[PDB]
Formats: C-alpha cells, structure tokens, sequence
C-alpha cells in the first residue's frame, strides 16, 4: 500500500539549478529514513545519501558532497534533492527509496518510480575547421620546409596567419595577412595561396628555426586555430 | 616597448569559481579589442572570448558558453575574466592578447598563468564483484550466481531484481537467505567472503538483471552489475 | 538662397551631400580599408562638417578659438558615447600611431617656421632682441611660482603644466610636442598633460587681448614710458632687402620636403647614438631639430628662393590639413573629464598673474637694451603669450600699431622652439 | 622418499609394503600410518629395537609374530586400527607383557580366546571398538588389576550378566563406556559383583522410561559419580523413575538430545547433591513450580534450546511459572540461549543468591522495551555479567538498571535501538567497566550522557550512526579511566578539537572507514583540525580507509609511545618531511595500496631505525635511481621482516621498467 | 656652368653633400625610425642621385628610359646583394605596402585625368576600344603557338603555362586565380604552377619595358604614325585664379571616390557574372558619372589637374625606388632563367604588339599610341607594370585607358582560361 511518486522527467543544458521532489504516502513518513540512488545508462547503481525527516540529520557519500543537498518537509510528506552545478555526464535515472532499517533482519529497501534528467550540450558546429598536413616533419640544416594548411570552406578576403612557439614561451607572429610580413621577420619566410588551400615555405633552415607552427583564421566572429606541426632535426 | 602581465589562481575544487586579471602599460589600452586564449598541456591553441572597447559586444566559444563572464575597466588599464562553477578538463595555461584587425592579427601577448582542477579519490569502498557477467538458459533450468567481497562482511548481504523497464523495487533476501514474504522457490547461502544465489527452475518472468549490496558500513556499496539472465 | 551656393570647405552643398552619403553607406555596411586612403576620407568629411559650425558662431569664433577647438571636442565626445564602430577607431589610430603621421606634421611645421626668417634679421637679432625674450620668460616664471605657493600647489606642477604651455605656439605647434616630450622623458600618461594644458592656454589668450588696451591707456596717460609706434630709439635704418625671384615653381615646394625629413633623420641619429646625454639630462630629438635648422639658416647654404619654397609648403599643411589632424588629436589625446575638472577660480587667477609677470619682465628687460619699454612689452610678453600666429593680428589690432608685424612674426616663429629646448632641459632636470 | 628424523620416524602416505631398514638406531618413535604392511620383519626393527612408540594406521595384517615382542621389549604403546586380524591367540602376546596402552579398532573380532590377556598386567588403557561380539567374557579367571579405562563402543552385547564381569573384582574401573551397543536386560547384582565403577557412559541406546527405572534400581549403593545417558527416548519421567538411585552419591548427569517432553513434580527430589546438570535439545512446553524441588547442591545448569519452538498455529507458548527457581540456592552459572520465552514475569528469578553469570542471548521472541521494574526480581543477587544480544530490543526507559548494583559487564549490541541517551538510563550502575552497543540503529548524544558512570573502562560503538557528536563540551568528557574506544564504520563527517581532551589513559583508538579526509586538508578554513593532543599513552592507532591525501606535520607531536600505526587504503602520495621524529619506539607500519611513488630517507629517517614488520605491497613506483636507490639498498642490507617482498612489490612508471620486479634494481 | 653651379634635383652640390652625410651616418651607426618620416628621406636621397646619373649616360638616355629605368634596376640589384640593411627594407616596405602609398598615387592620377575631359566625347571613344584588346590576344596566341611548334613543345602546355600568365592581370589578380582554376579543374598539383608563372611573368615584364622604350624613338623617326597625344584621329569656359583650397578639394574627391568604389565592389555588387570586378574598374566609371553630373564647378576641375601634375612630376622618382625594392625579386629571375624561356617570352610580346597595332589601325586609332595602351599595358605586371611602362615612354596622360585594359582584360582572360582548361582537356 506504501507509495512513492516523483516529478516528471526533464532536460536542461549546462545550468545551475534542478529540484526533484519525492512524495510518499500510506505511512507515518516521520519514522523512516529516505535515500537516493542514481543509475547511469546501462550501468550499475550508485549510492548518494540519506536523510531522517524527524530532525533533518543528513549523511552523504564522499563524492556527491559539495555539489548536492538533501532536505525534506514533514507537513507535505515530501523530500527534495537539489543540483547546484548541472553538467555533462550527469545524465542518468534517479530514484528515491524508503528503507525499513535496523541492525539486522529487516527489509533494507522498498523503492519508488524514478525520474530522468538529461543534460544536452546544445547545438554547435558551424565552424570552419583547419587541418595541418605534414605532421612531425624532419629535416637537416640547409633545406626547405613547405608546410601546408587546408580549410573547410572559403575564407573570405584572405584572413589567415602563421605563428611559431618555442618551448615554454608565448607565440610569435610571422605572416599576419596571407602574404605580408611582420616587421622583425627575415626575408626567407613566405606564404601564398587563397581560397581553401595555403602554404608556407622556408628557403633555408637555421639552428634557431626549430619549433612548432600553427595556422590561424579570423574571418568570422568565431576564430579557429589549427593543430601544430613540428620541425626537428634527425 | 609593449607589455601585458596577467596573474590569477590555481588548484580549485571540481566545483567553484575564480577570477583572472591582466595589466597593460606600453600602449593605449583603451580603443583596443582584447581576447582570451587558452592552451591545454600538449595540445593546440583554442579561443575563449572577446570584447570590444566600451564592452559593447561580447562573444564566447561554444564550449564555455553560459559559465564565463568578461569585462574591462579602462581607468585602471585592467581586464578581467570571471569563471563560475568551473568543472574539470578546463586545466590549461591562459593567455591575454590584443587584436589589431587588418594591420596585424595578434601582435602582443602575455606570459600566461596555470589553472588546474582538483580530482580526489573515494573513501570507504568495500568492493564487491559479481562472477558470471551474463547467463542465457531455458525454462525449467537451475542457475547459480556468485558474489565476492573485498573484506569480510558477516551475514549482511541482500539481492535485488530489476526488470528491464521498471525500478528494482524488489528485495528478495532480508539478511543472507531470508525471503521478504512474497516470492517463492528462491534460495541463497554463504558467509564471510563469498555468497551464492541459485534458482531451482526458471520461469518466463525471471528474465532480468540482478544485483547485490552489502550493509556492513553506513556507506552502502551496490554490486558492479550482475549476470543478465536472458532467453 | 542659402540652400544653394553656401560653401562648405570650398564646396557647394550638393557636392558635400554626395560626399557624406558615402560615409553613411560605409558605416552601414561595415566595410572600410584600414590605411591612409581609408583614414583620410573619414577624417576629411567629419572635420569639414564640424569646423564650419564652429567657425560660424557669434562669440565662439573670436574668443574661444573657433574651428580647431570644436573638432577635437566633438570627436572626443563621439568616442566617449561609443558611436564609432571598432573598425573606424582602428582606421583612425593606425594613421596616427603606426604610420606616424604626427611626426611628419610636426617636422614640417618646425622647418617651415624657422627656415623662413631673413638671414640678416636673424644675425642682428642675436644681439638685442632675443635677450628680452629670455628675460620675459624668467620674469614670468618667478611670478608664477610665487602665486603658486599661495594656493598650495607644488613647484613641479606649476613650472611644468602652467608656465610652459602658455609660452608656446598654441596647440598646433607648442602643445602637442610638449605632451610628446612629457611622455617620453618622464614616462607617465600623456592624455592628462594635453587635457589640462589646453584649457589654461585658452584662458590666458583672453587676458592677453584684455591687457593690450590697458597698456594703451597707460601709454596715453604717461609720456616718457612710450614711443610713437617705434620699437627702438635714437637709431637709423639703411638696410635694403634682397628680392626673391618672384616665381616659385613646384620644384621648390618638393625641395621643401627633402630638407624637412633629412633634418629629422639627423636629429634622430645624433640623439639616439652620438650624444645621448650632454649633461646628467638627456635631450629629446626635437630640440636637436631646432638647433640644426637654426644652424642651417645661419650658415647660408640655402638660396633665397628655397627659403621661400619651404614657406609655401608650411602654409599648405597649416591651413588645409589641420582640420584632418585635429580629429586624430581628439581621438588619441583628449580626456573629457580633465577639461571640466580644470576650470576654477584658482586656475583663472594664476593664469592672470603669469601674464602680468611676463609683461613686467619683458618691460624691465627692454629698457636695459635701448628699446622703449611700452612697445617692448607688446612685442615680447603679450605677442608671445598667445595662440601662436593666430592672435598676433588680434593683439596688434587691439592697439593702433601695425608696423611691428615683423617683430611679432620673429617672436612667434623663433620663440616657438626656444621654449621647446627649455622644456627638454627642465623636464630632464626636475625629474 | 626419505624419512625425516627428529627423534621420531614418520612414514605416511609412502604406500610402501616393507618397513624402512635405514632408520637410525637411537630413535624411539615410529609412525607407519597410511601404509600397507604384510608381516613383521623382526630383523629390520631389531636394528634399532629401542622404540617406545609404534603406530600402524590403515594397515591390514593377517597375523602377528610372537617372537617380535621379545625382540623388542622396550615398547610401551600400540595402535591397531583398521586391521584385518579378527582372531588372535595369546601365543603372539606371550612376550608382549611390557605394554601400557593398546588400541584395537576396526578388527571385527567375532570371539575372544580363553586367557589372551592373562600374561600382561602392566597396561592401563585397552579400547576395543567397531567389533562384533555378544558376550563380555575376556578371561577365564580374575586378572588385569591395573586397568582404568575400558572402551566397548560399537559392539553387539545384548544383556549384562554378573558372571561376565566377575574378573574385575580385584580392580576398580575408572570409567567404562558401552555406547552404540543395543542392550535390553540387566542381571541383578552385576554392578556390585564387578566392583567400584566411578564413571558409567551409555549413549545412543534405547531404554525408555520403563527400562530406565529398572536400571536405576540396579545401580543402588554403587560407587558411581558420573552418569551419562543420551539419545534414550526418555520422553517423560515420574517420581519413581529415580527412586532407587537415591541410595548413591552422584555428582553429574546428562540428558541431552533425549527429546524430553514433560517432567512431573518433585521428579528430582532423590538427588541431594548434583554439581553439574545438562539439559539441552529437548521439547518442554510447561514447567511446574515444584518440578524443580529438591536440588540443593547445583552449580551449573544448561538450558540451551531446551524448549518448544513457538508456532502461532500451535500457539505452543512455552511458559514457565514463577518461583520455579527458588530452590537452587547454590547456583553460579545459568544459560538460556535460543529459546522462545514470551517475556519476563515479575517473579521469575526470585530466590537465586549465588548467581554470578546469566546469558539470555536470542532467548525471547518479543521483548520490545525495558521498563522501570523489568528486572525487579533480580534485586537480591550479586550479578556480575549480563548478556542481552539478539533480542530485537527497541527502547530503554530511565531507571531501568537500578536493581543491579554489582554489575560490571553489560552487552546490548546487535539489537534495534534508536533513541536519545538522556543519561538517566545508567542510573543504578555503580561498578560497570565495559558497555557494548555496536550494531544498532542510531543514538543521539548529549553533554549529560555518561556523567553517571565515571568508572567505565571500555566503550564499543561500531556501526551505530551517532548523531550530534560534535557538541562543544565533549560528551566523552566525564569519563576519565577509559582505555579503549571504537568508532569504526560510522561514516562520521566532522569533529571538534576538544572531543578528546582530559583523557590520558587512552590505550587503543580506532577510526577506520570514517570520512575525515576534509579536515586535515590545509585549505580547510580554520586550518587543519588537531584532534590528537595530550594523548601520552597511545599504543595502537588505526586510520584505514578514510580518503586522506595530505598530512600536516604537527599531528603526532604528543605521540611518545606509538607502537603500531596503520594508514592503508588511503590516497597518500607524498607525506611531508620530518613527521615521525618523536616516535621513539615504533615496531610496525602499514601503507599498503596508497598512491606513493618514490621513497626518500629524509621522511623515513627515524622510522626505519628498528622495525619488526613493514607492509607497502601495492604502489605505483617510479623505479628510477633518484629515489628508489635508498629503498633498494636498504632492503638488501636490513633484516626487518617484509613478507611477499619479491612478488607484490612492483614498479611500472619507467616505461621500460613497466611491470618489472623492483627487487633487482 | 661651374663645378659648384651644377644642380642635382634643383639643389646645389654643397647642400646635397649635407644630405649624403646624413644618409651615410644613419647607415653605419644602424639607427633609423621605421615609419613614414624615416622612409621618405632614404628614397628621396637615393632617387635624386641615381636619376640624375641616368640622364647623362651616352647610350642610356635615348633608347632606354633615362631616369625611371636606371633607378628601378639599381634598387633591385642593391636588394639582391644584401647591401641594404634590415631596417631600411622594413621601412621602405612600410611606406610602400602596409600604408598603400601606391593606391593613393594611382587614385590621384586617375581623378586628375578624367575630370578635365569634355563631357561630350567620353563614351564615343570607348565603344571602339574593347575589340582592340581582343585582337591583341589573338595576335599573341598565334605567335605563341608558332614558336612552340618551332621548339616542338606541345600546344596545350604552351597555352597553359606561357600565354595565359603573361596576358594575366598580375600577381594579385591573374596569378592566384589561375592556380585555383587549374588545380580545381585538372586536379593536378597547385603549388608547382604558381612557381613557374611568377617567374615567366616578370621575365615578360622586363622585355615589355624595353620594347615600350624603343617605340618612342621609332615614332619620332616616322611622324605620321605617332599622335603624341590623344589616340583618336578624328578629333585632330574659363577659370579664375586657383588658390590652395581648390587643390585640397581635389584630394578630398580622390579619396571619397575610392571609398565608394571599395564599398560597392566588396558588398553591393561583387560580380556581374563569371566576371569578377576589381575595385579600380568601378572607380573610373564613378568618376566619369560624377563628371557627367555637372556637380563640380570649372575651378575644381582645374584645381585637381595641378595636384595631379605635382604628384606626377616631382614625386615620381620617389615611387620607382619602392617599386623596385618591393615588387621585383631578382633571385627567381636568376634561378629560373634559360635560353628557351627568354626567346619565347620575347616573341610573345612582339606578337601581341603587332596584333594590337593592327587592330587599332582598323578602327582609326593612332597605331603607336594604341600599341602602348593595349598589348603592352596588358602584358606587364598589373598596376606597377602600368606605371613603369607609361613612365618609360613619357606618356602619362593615358593612365585612364591603362587601368581599363588591365583590370577588364584580366577578367576576360580568366573567363577564357576557365573555358580553355576544360576545352583542351
Ligand atoms: C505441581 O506443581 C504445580 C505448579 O503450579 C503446583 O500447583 C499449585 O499447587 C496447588 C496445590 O493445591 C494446586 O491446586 C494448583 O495447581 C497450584 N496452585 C496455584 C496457586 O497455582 C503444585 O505444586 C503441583 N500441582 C498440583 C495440582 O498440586
Ligand atoms: C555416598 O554414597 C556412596 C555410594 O557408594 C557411599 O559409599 C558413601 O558412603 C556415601 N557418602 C556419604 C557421606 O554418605
Ligand atoms: C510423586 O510420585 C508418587 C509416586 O511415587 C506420587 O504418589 C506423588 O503424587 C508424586 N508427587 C508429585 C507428582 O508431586
């Protein structure tokens, strides 16, 4: 005859608040503890904690503490579970269960219906993707490099740039437009290409030219770097 | 010369907030668009957010949308980035840069600061491993499942049955081998480390997945799944 | 019909309508090249519209300053209220900090100003006239500091922001270079200096005109203290001026650019490498420019035609391209709050004391060296504390004296650089 | 296939048909179990012939050599179990008169000889069992005066005859046993004829009330002291059952597993002195007030599982009238485990005086709460130890133990207790030393909780779910002589500094499986919580499985006497330097299954001075010379015991040395 | 004259030595500001001396352009050998490319040139101009295939590697788009093509300069050929005083029109069709329309002309230094030189010249004045090539037609290439 009823399922994007209510009737509700169990999709069960409605004493598992709270109100015969930072990978089925508890020889659990919470990341994409090509190029002092970069769509008005980053340092600008040069750069670097294909050549390598180079585009409101290719000596 | 120096925090818990600041000295900080750029260890660069002068327009990368706030204060030549409810996988070095439009993309860079997210380990966790991961049989067959515990738990064990769609909602043994009133033809036994569940003869309804928990510590620990009796 | 025929920047109204619709279209579609060609268009249009309003106003034009002051106020207000798109702010700052148009402008003005003075006048002036100017500056400085101690203002503030900007050449050449030197030597912000100097300069301009008439009345009441519009006494002049050719082809104007840039290069090299610090102090390269150009005039290498060549070029920059420069000055320098915060009774009375101190110093210095005192004040302390060459036709017209225009020109043009050198020295010495 | 020599000779499971002949002579003990022998090689034995012990087990021998006994006269004990011989002559035993013990198990000896045992007199014990016989005849005339123990289990004797037992007239048997031997009739005077029989053992023999009463008559005026009888179908008794037994002096009795049903009034009135009395595994439904009249001298009574199982359909309700115990004036030990008594009446234990020990584990089917006068009947006896486990008690009212003055041990664990200790429930106690409360539901602690029991010495609270434990005045403060405290498995969250203050006699503490990781973390507001100070006597400390990851150095400042400390199952990685300095005498350590990578001598400077045992079995070691060198060198050069050193100690951090035994550098 | 009366760029020698000393000091001490004010001095000072030398050589004054060519070659040679320091190159680049002085120069010349023409004769002369360049293209292609057959190179390779890049607009337009079309259609490698085209076109540009220099003296010898002025055979209000203001208005117009054209060609009407319009093609049409509107007074029209002359006669030698330093890499010319390339690239241009001259004479234009404008301004390298070509032959009044022939011709050439890549294979 004992019953447990929970609120209906729902879906929220990464957000800061959610409340699930567990309502039960058919017994005193002031003499039995209430516990919470979570089951991830196609996985085993997990325990979080329990509360005593009589005087609101609460005990938690170590993991869930600091991001969840449990409270209940006698007058309505209800218990509440609250999430303070909803996030990804927290999508799972949630249960509330009454527990007929003593030391030994009893019925340790008697469950309820269950609620579903889904945390959708939200639509994204719509971003020009950049792909480097000669990853981990290996050369000897005295020869050319000829890196490459290729884009998903047509970058408008030739908005592209190349940097280098020696280890443990901030990057440095080399070719701010598709063809121009920064002030300090020497006269061997040069880039070209337009549309969806681009290049970058080094005429004659030097001992101080060994680092990782990137590929940066800034046409729209959504900048997007590429991965880096590495230039080291055999 | 032109210099941008930034300073902030590190080693935050998986839930919390933080604030970063950077100062500019060598140029006209006002009248310049500014950007935040981060780099995870051993990874490529990634954009974060940007702001005009006067804070007129603000845009965020999709990944950090809704949890980050950017603002500036001209009179002190200072730029802030506000992070709320930080989570994991945001550990990276963070840079502040100046965007100069057509005449140079990213001319001036900072040094960078490091932020890491905490990740502790579980405490009281007596581990329990079920034995047969899956079992398929026919009507009128006798089956046997096994449960093994890390340390000795004396006579404090129980089994549950979960239908494919509904809640488990069915304990079957109060203590080791004591039925909960309703079901029949079930049996169990064992003591100390190992325990055993056996069914005399299957029935059409007894096709689900089972479970086992322990009760020797107030931090209860359920079993890692259990044999899925099928067919 | 004022609707058709009224001229804006030398253009009929319908033409300017076409010139403005282009700017509006560019603002709407957000398309703008960021370089010289993109910058000049949107500076020319805005300056042209907002200078005419300023000039054609009853009380503003004659007293406050008129066309230039309005432009750099309106542009600063546009920046403050956030009207400009980001691309326009970039396109305006680019031609002012990366292409470095400001240095070219300042160099051309300095060269054109100093290279035009006649050689004989310059040589003769080193004996009798320059010392009066120096004594005037000295006399004004002590009055300024004395009145400053009354109001509780420290010395390094009075000597650096109050007495130097007054005795310059206005904001065109004499208030921007001062700010550049102040930012270079000391190293703090430059918005503050320009913002708080422009107000005091414009305030003192008024008291100059006011005191002109008072000096005239005093010269009427008493007799020996005055001359009859004659600077020197007991002297005779027999010099016959040489004649320029009278035709100035474009070639001479082009020659004007070559000299202007070259002197800048030489000054930059010498200041950075050869003589970084003659004493404990270090000299900014603008002072070296002034000295080098003066020496070039003294040597006499330049022909009489080329001298007049650089004067025509300096009048093309200072009459037409000024309204372009003021927009950039407003965007990159002005801080609107400082101007408001700097208007008070104390700032008025201090500026009114400094001018009288200058007049007294110049008058007492003139009498030691021949000239009549009362006409050695108008041309040494009043004609010098002005908005440069704009107010010289005003001060002299306030009195009934026009024969001293040559001396007024010498004062403004040549003292425009003396104060620059003194400023470098003082900025180095004090801090 | 060699035999080890340690002054004894072991030959087991070698399945060899012939005795070894290479055994050193000076040894005196041989073991020949789990082996097969055919005949006696007197020669091989004569090589030594100094053995005083000799056992052959699971060996089948058809016959025995008469000449080996003179060959070996030094033998004292012989075991013949599962031996095929079933008819032996005295000729073999002509020279075997020097034995003292002889075992003849599983021999199926159908009939005995005339005088096979007349020759020997020096043996003491002779057991024969698993044999088929029908008569007690073993010798023509009286002999064997020096035997005390005789065993005749598993035989087929039918009726006792006086002429059968006449041989032992000169001797007196200490204890005879005839269990598992179905017997029906007794010749009159048989027990008198044989002589004094101190101990008689009969088990698993069907007698019944009628035949037993006949037996009681036969035993009158006999020198018996220990009568044991079990599995005899003794359903019920009358007064006449033991009337004839009143003419002797017995001291012990046994009625286990007889499935007794009902005892009449005054049934045991014929026994003045009976020091021990067992009564278990029988089915009694009702006890009469005078069924126990006559037992003056009784010291030890047992009633474990000696009542009817409750059945609601049967409504059996095994019931005892009060005042039924008022006759046991010398009882010191009582037992009532595993019964179904409905409850405690108001006069159940009226009369007991010398009672000292009472166990009531799992005795009552329904005892929900304890009242003001629930123990009023026990006012007048010096009860020292009480036992109340497994009784589903639910709540205790104040002033419940006022009657028990001299009590010093109380066990309440493994029950169903949830309430708030007002402190008035310990009112009457005066000399209690230990209290057990583990395995219950929950308790609520207050400041005025244990102030009434300042003499306590032991307190067990294991898996009890304490509430309100972090009050500003420590609820444990009034106790001062306490030595042992346990708080394991309670999953406690927070603790105040002064919870242990004013305690100096604490010897053992235990806090495993609790959740205390947060407090010691430095980032905690208020700094680390130091709950360990002033403890100048600690010997054993346990902190297993709490989730620790950081240890402030200032925790073990006062631990001048630590001997054993455990920190396993935690998440320790890098403990700070110079933390164990004050530990003068440490003899053990435990850090298994932590996250330690490298070992340095600065942290383990004074720790490794002299250890008796160490355990660091599982860790992700970085076996590279920068730090592991000290450990590898120290291990080779030290004698501290490290079990499972070779196998479990492994490293994986150096990719080349991934899964490599760190033992070999 | 006298050894002290000789004038260099209108400056006496004792004054010029003063600037030479400054230049040498700046070079040796390695100090230089990297912006406009430090870039004009270098270019002025170098150009003055090397343009005064180039007008006094015996053979180099008549047959080859005296001042504008020698400076152009000498600057490139200097950058080749590394005589220039890093900072001097970095400042010349700042003046010439980043701040785009070249665009300002071109805009000023165009604005000064169009406004001064009579409104009635605009389109009538233009309607016949277009078929001339089409005739020139065919004239070039015939000679190209003939010389390729003589060398035996297959015709497809010729039309894909030699003729089209030469006839293209230039590096900015006509080099990248050809690479894109080729790679997209034939699917072969892209980077290799852009390497050979960028050398072939410069090799053709040099010969274009020299041939354009020869035509001047050729026309001088035979008077009936060259018109020396407007290229139309059939053609063969007063202003008050002009003060400074009408010179600055002419500079305001030249930078408003360019902004309008840029906005139109970037956002409003990008392409009529397959033709993509460069933002100088619009400017000519916009200024022509402005002239037809009659919005401008006769004094503004005369004022713009004087500014145009000032830019065209004094600030010319300044430009050549930058053009040589930035837009001419002698390294690739040296590395990619060979006999066959030189022969074929010298035959193609003369073929185009003959074709364009004939086509011009069919429709009554002056032959010499029509071969310079169409066929030579077509073959060269974009705007810079147009400036060098027009300066060599001392005809700067025709800058209006050169931009037409360059930009519109480039668009037509891209369309032709799009057709022919598919058609031939
Ligand atoms: C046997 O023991 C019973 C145990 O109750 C005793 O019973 C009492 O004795 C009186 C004697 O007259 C009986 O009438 C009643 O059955 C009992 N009385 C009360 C007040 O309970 C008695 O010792 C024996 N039984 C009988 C029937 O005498
Ligand atoms: C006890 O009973 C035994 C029975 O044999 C008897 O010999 C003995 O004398 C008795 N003792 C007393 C003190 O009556
Ligand atoms: C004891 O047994 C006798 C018979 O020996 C009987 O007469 C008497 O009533 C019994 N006493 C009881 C049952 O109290």
């Amino acid at each position: 005859e004992v019953q447990l009823v929970q609120s209906g399922a729902e879906v929220k994007k990464p957000g800061e608040s959610l409340k699930i209510s567990c309502k039960g009737s058919g017994y005193s509700f002031t003499n039995y503890w209430v516990g919470w169990v979570r089951q991830m999709p196609g996985k085993g069960l997990e325990w979080m904690g329990f509360i005593d409605p009589s005087d609101s004493y609460t005990n938690y598992a170590d993991s869930v503490k600091g991001r969840f709270t449990i409270s209940a109100d006698k007058s309505i015969s209800t218990a509440y579970l609250q999430m303070n930072c909803l996030t990804a990978s927290d999508t799972a089925m949630y249960y509330c269960a009454r527990e007929l508890y003593q030391g030994y020889m009893d019925t340790f659990d008697s469950w309820g219906q269950g609620t579903l919470v889904t945390v959708s990341s939200g639509g994204g994409g719509s971003d020009i993707v950049l792909t480097q090509s000669p990853a981990t190029l290996s050369l000897s002092p005295g020869e050319r490099a000829t890196l490459s970069c290729r884009a998903s769509q047509s970058v408008s008005s030739n908005y592209l740039a190349w940097y280098q980053q020696k280890p443990g340092q901030a990057p440095r600008l080399l070719i701010y437009d598709s063809s121009s040069r920064a002030t300090g750069v020497p006269a061997r670097f040069s880039g070209s290409g337009s549309g969806t294909d681009f290049t970058l050549t080094i005429s004659s390598l030097e001992p101080e030219d060994f680092a990782v180079y990137y590929c940066h585009q800034y046409s729209d409101i959504s900048p997007t770097f590429g991965q880096g290719t590495k230039v080291e000596i055999k | 010369e032109v210099q941008l120096v930034e300073s902030g925090g590190g080693l935050v818990q998986p839930g919390g907030s933080l604030r970063l600041s950077c100062a500019a000295s060598g140029f006209t900080f006002r009248n310049s668009a500014m950007h935040w750029v981060r780099q995870a260890p051993g990874k490529g660069l990634e954009w974060v957010s940007s702001i005009w002068y006067s804070g007129s327009n603000t845009y965020y990368a999709d990944s950090v949308k809704g949890r980050f706030t950017i603002s500036r204060d001209n009179s002190k030549n200072t730029l802030y980035l506000q992070m709320n409810c930080l989570t994991a996988e945001d550990t990276a070095v963070y840079y502040c840069a100046r965007f100069a439009g057509g005449w140079g993309a990213y001319d001036v860079w900072g040094q960078g600061t490091l932020v890491t997210v905490s990740s502790g380990g579980g405490g009281s966790d007596i581990q329990m491993t079920q034995s047969p991961s899956s079992l398929s049989a026919s009507v009128g067959d006798r089956v046997t499942i096994t449960a093994r515990a890390s340390q000795s738990i004396g006579l404090y064990l129980a089994w549950y049955q979960q239908k494919p769609g509904k809640a488990p909602k069915l304990l079957i043994y109060a203590a080791s081998s004591l039925q909960s009133g309703v079901p029949s033809r079930f049996s169990g036994s064992g003591s100390g480390t190992d325990f055993t569940l056996t069914i005399s003869s299957l029935q059409p309804e007894d096709f689900a997945t089972y479970y086992c928990q322990q009760g020797n510590t107030l931090s209860y620990t359920f079993g890692q799944g259990t044999k899925v009796e099928i067919k | 019909s004022d609707l058709l025929g009224f001229k804006i920047f030398g253009m009929p109204l319908p033409l300017y309508a076409f010139a403005l619709i282009t700017l509006l279209l560019s603002h709407f579609y957000n398309a703008l090249p960021t370089d010289i060609v993109g910058g000049f268009a949107i500076m020319f249009i805005i300056g042209a519209i907002f200078g005419e309003i300023g000039k054609r106003l009853p009380i503003f034009n004659k007293y406050i300053g008129g066309a230039p002051v309005m432009i750099f106020l309106v542009a600063a207000y546009f920046v403050y209220a956030g009207i400009f798109t980001q691309k326009e702010i970039d396109a305006i700052s680019n031609v002012m900090d990366k292409s470095n148009f400001l240095n070219l402008f300042i160099a051309v003005l300095i060269t054109g100003a100093i290279l035009s003075v006649n050689r004989r006048l310059l040589l003769k002036s080193l004996l009798g006239y320059i010392p009066t100017i120096l004594m005037g500056i000295v006399g004004a400085s002590i009055f300024g500091i004395a009145i400053g101690l009354v109001f509780g203002i420290p010395v390094d503030r009075i000597m650096m922001l109050y007495v130097l900007p007054i005795m310059g050449g206005g904001n065109g050449a004499g208030a921007v270079p001062l700010s550049e030197i102040y930012h270079s030597v000391t190293g703090r912000s430059r918005e503050e200096y320009y913002s708080t100097a422009i107000a005091i300069l414009t305030i003192a301009n008024i008291f100059a005109i006011v005191f002109a008439a008072v000096l005239d009345i005093i010269g009427k009441k008493h007799t020996w203290l005055s001359g009859e519009g004659e600077l020197v006494r007991k002297a005779s002049f027999k010099v016959e001026e040489d004649e320029k050719t009278g035709q100035i082809t474009h070639r001479e104007t082009a020659v004007g650019l070559v000299l202007s840039t070259t002197c800048f290069l030489l000054a930059y090299v010498v200041a950075k490498k050869i003589l970084p610090s003659i004493g404990g102090v270090a000299i900014h390269y603008f002072a070296w420019m002034v000295l080098i150009v003066a020496a070039l005039n003294a040597s006499g290498l330049c022909s009489p035609e080329i001298k007049a060549g650089a004067k025509r070029l300096s009048d093309f920059f200072s009459k037409q391209l000024l309204w372009v420069l003021m927009v950039g000055v407003g965007v990159c320098y002005t801080d609107l709050q400082e101007i408001i915060n700097a208007i008070t009774f104390a700032n008025v009375v201090i500026a009114a004391i400094i001018v009288i101190g200058a007049v007294l110093g110049a008058a007492i210095g003139g009498w030691l060296m021949g000239f009549f005192p009362i006409e050695s004040a108008i041309t040494a302390g009043l004609c010098m504390a002005n908005r440069g060459g704009s107010g010289d036709l005003e001060v002299l017209s306030a009195c009934n004296r026009m024969n001293l225009i040559s001396y007024a020109q010498i004062s403004s043009r040549l003292g425009g650089g003396i104060v620059l050198v003194i400023a470098s020295i003082v900025f180095g010495m004090m801090i | 296939k060699c035999t080890v020599s340690h002054e004894v000779a072991d030959c087991s499971h070698l399945k060899l048909t012939q005795v070894p002949d290479d055994l050193p002579t000076n040894i005196t003990v041989l073991n020949l179990t789990h082996n097969q022998l055919r005949r006696l090689p007197a020669a091989n034995f004569t090589r030594y012939s100094q053995l005083t012990s000799l056992d052959v087990g699971f060996n089948t021998i058809s016959k025995l050599e008469p000449e080996l006994c003179q060959k070996l006269p030094m033998l004292k004990v012989l075991n013949l179990q599962h031996n095929e011989l079933s008819q032996l002559s005295d000729k073999t035993f002509a020279f075997c008169t020097n034995l003292t013990e002889l075992h003849l198990m599983s021999n199926s000896i159908q009939k005995i000889k005339n005088n096979p045992f007349v020759k020997q007199k020096n043996l003491i014990t002779l057991d024969l069992s698993h044999n088929g016989l029908s008569s007690t005849k073993l010798g023509t005339q009286v002999q064997l005066e020096n035997l005390q123990e005789l065993l005749l289990s598993n035989n087929k004797i039918q009726a006792l005859k006086s002429e059968e037992l006449d041989i032992f007239a000169n001797s007196s048997l200490k204890k005879l046993e005839l269990s598992s031997n179905q017997i029906k009739e007794f010749s009159p005077g048989c027990f008198h004829a044989i002589g004094r029989l101190f101990g008689l053992f009969l088990n698993n023999v069907q007698l019944g009330p009628s035949l037993t009463e006949k037996l009681c008559l036969e035993l009158a005026n006999t020198s018996i002291r220990n009568l044991s009888l079990s599995n005899s179908q003794l359903s019920t008794t009358s007064n006449t059952t033991f009337l004839g037994l009143k003419w002797t002096n017995l001291t012990m009795l046994d009625l286990s597993y007889n499935n007794l049903n009902v005892v009449g009034n005054d049934s045991f009135a014929w026994l003045p002195q009976l020091e021990y009395f067992f009564l278990e595994y029988n089915n009694i439904q009702h006890l009469f007030s005078h069924s126990l009249h006559g037992l003056f001298n009784v010291r030890y009574l047992n009633l474990k599982r000696s009542f009817t199982k409750q059945s609601i359909s049967l409504a059996s309700l095994p019931k005892i009238d009060d005042f039924s115990f008022q006759w046991l004036k010398c009882l010191e030990h009582l037992n009532m485990e595993d019964n179904d008594i409905p409850g405690i009446k108001s006069n159940m234990f009226t009369g007991l005086i010398n009672l000292k020990y009472l166990s009531l584990s799992n005795s009552f089917t329904s005892l929900r709460t304890l009242t003001n006068e629930t123990f009023v009947s026990l006012a007048h006896s010096p009860l020292h130890i009480l036992n109340l486990t497994k009784n589903k008690i639910s709540k205790i009212e104040s002033d419940a133990f006022s009657w028990l003055g001299h009590l010093e041990v109380l066990d309440l664990g493994l029950n169903e207790i949830g309430q708030e200790l007002t402190g008035q429930e310990w009112r009457g106690l005066e000399n209690i030393f230990e209290i057990y409360l583990s395995y219950n539901k929950y308790l609520q602690l207050t400041r005025n909780s244990f102030a009434l029991v300042p003499s306590l010495q032991r307190l067990m609270l294991r898996r009890v779910a304490l509430k309100n434990v972090d009050s500003s005045p420590s609820p444990f403060q009034p106790l001062r002589n306490l030595t042992i405290l346990d708080l394991s498995n309670n999953n406690i969250a927070n603790i105040n500094d002064d919870m242990l203050e004013g305690l100096e006699k604490l010897e053992i503490l235990d806090l495993q499986h609790n959740n205390l990781a947060r407090l010691w973390k430095h980032a905690n507001p208020g700094g680390p919580i130091y709950f360990l100070k002033g403890l100048s006597h600690l010997h054993i400390l346990n902190l297993e499985s709490n989730g620790f990851d950081e240890i402030p150095v200032e925790v073990f400042k006062d631990l001048f006497e630590l001997k054993i400390i455990d920190l396993g199952l935690n998440n320790l990685n890098t403990l700070p330097a110079s933390v164990f300095n004050n530990q003068v005498s440490l003899k053990s350590l435990n850090l298994q299954k932590n996250l330690i990578t490298s070992v340095e001598k600065k942290v383990f400077g004074p720790a490794f001075r002299n250890l008796t045992e160490l355990d660091m079995r599982f860790n992700p070691f970085d076996c590279t010379c920068e730090s592991i060198a000290w450990f590898v060198n120290w291990i080779n050069e030290t004698h501290t015991n490290i079990p499972e050193l070779s196998s479990h100690y492994l490293c994986n951090t150096p990719p080349h040395y991934h899964g490599f035994p760190v033992r070999l550098f």
